[PDB]
């Protein structure tokens, strides 16, 4: 989930905009 | 400032300024 | 902190906090 | 939506929490 690719690891814009509705 | 590690009120924060007038949905743990 | 006019990161802020675990989704405009 | 209900108007936690998953 978004905790294990942005928190635990580096976050990026392409992974941060999937979680935009 | 995307790109590091964000955790908590910082990850919410990235999605709230990336996603903009769309909104998002955060799911954690 | 949650009775009161929250705007933006206001209202994203006070999600957070008390969705906690759960997590939420924003929704706007 | 959300913001009618927090922003132009007066936010409560009965309402925040409609918008937890
Ligand atoms: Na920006
Ligand atoms: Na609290």
């Amino acid at each position: 989930g978004i905790v294990e690719q942005c928190c635990t690891s580096i976050c990026s814009l392409y992974q941060l905009e999937n979680y935009c509705n | 400032f995307v790109n590091q590690h964000l955790c908590g009120s910082h990850l919410v924060e990235a999605l709230y300024l990336v996603c903009g007038e769309r909104g998002f949905f955060y799911t954690x743990k």
